[PDB]
């Protein structure tokens, strides 16, 4: 439940945060931060799967 | 809590300073977070010591 909820939250957050800015075709800095956080969350889910 | 704060914030302009309702929501979120953290702290020490 921890893993799936954290991934769902990260997805909703990545969708909401992008809504503010105009539809530009490059990746901002906040997008890089969100991507790294999504990486960490998914890696923790995969570490639980391995355990 | 997270969703409440998100949607509430959406209805206002993009101001830098933390409002009062934002402070209240952050406090409530800290209380919820600490509650879950305490549950997990009980879960961690539960096998070793059942009375703590
Ligand atoms: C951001 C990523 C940073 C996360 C920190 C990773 C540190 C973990 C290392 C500490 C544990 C030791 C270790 O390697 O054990 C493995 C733990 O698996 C794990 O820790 C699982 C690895 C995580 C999988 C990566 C998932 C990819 C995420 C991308 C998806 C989303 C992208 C975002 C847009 C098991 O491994 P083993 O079987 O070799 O056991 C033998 C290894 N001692």
């Amino acid at each position: 439940v921890f893993g799936v909820t954290t991934v769902l939250t990260m997805t909703t957050l990545s969708i909401s945060a992008r809504n503010s800015l105009p539809k530009v075709a490059y990746a901002t800095a906040m997008d890089w931060f969100i991507a790294v956080c999504y990486a960490f969350v998914f890696s923790a889910l995969i570490e639980f799967a391995t355990v | 809590m997270t969703t409440i704060n998100t949607h509430l914030r959406e209805t206002l302009p993009k101001i830098p300073y933390v409002k009062a309702i934002d402070m209240y929501l952050m406090g409530c979120f800290v209380f919820v977070f600490m509650a879950l953290l305490e549950y997990a702290l009980v879960n961690y020490i539960f096998f070793s010591q059942p009375a703590r």
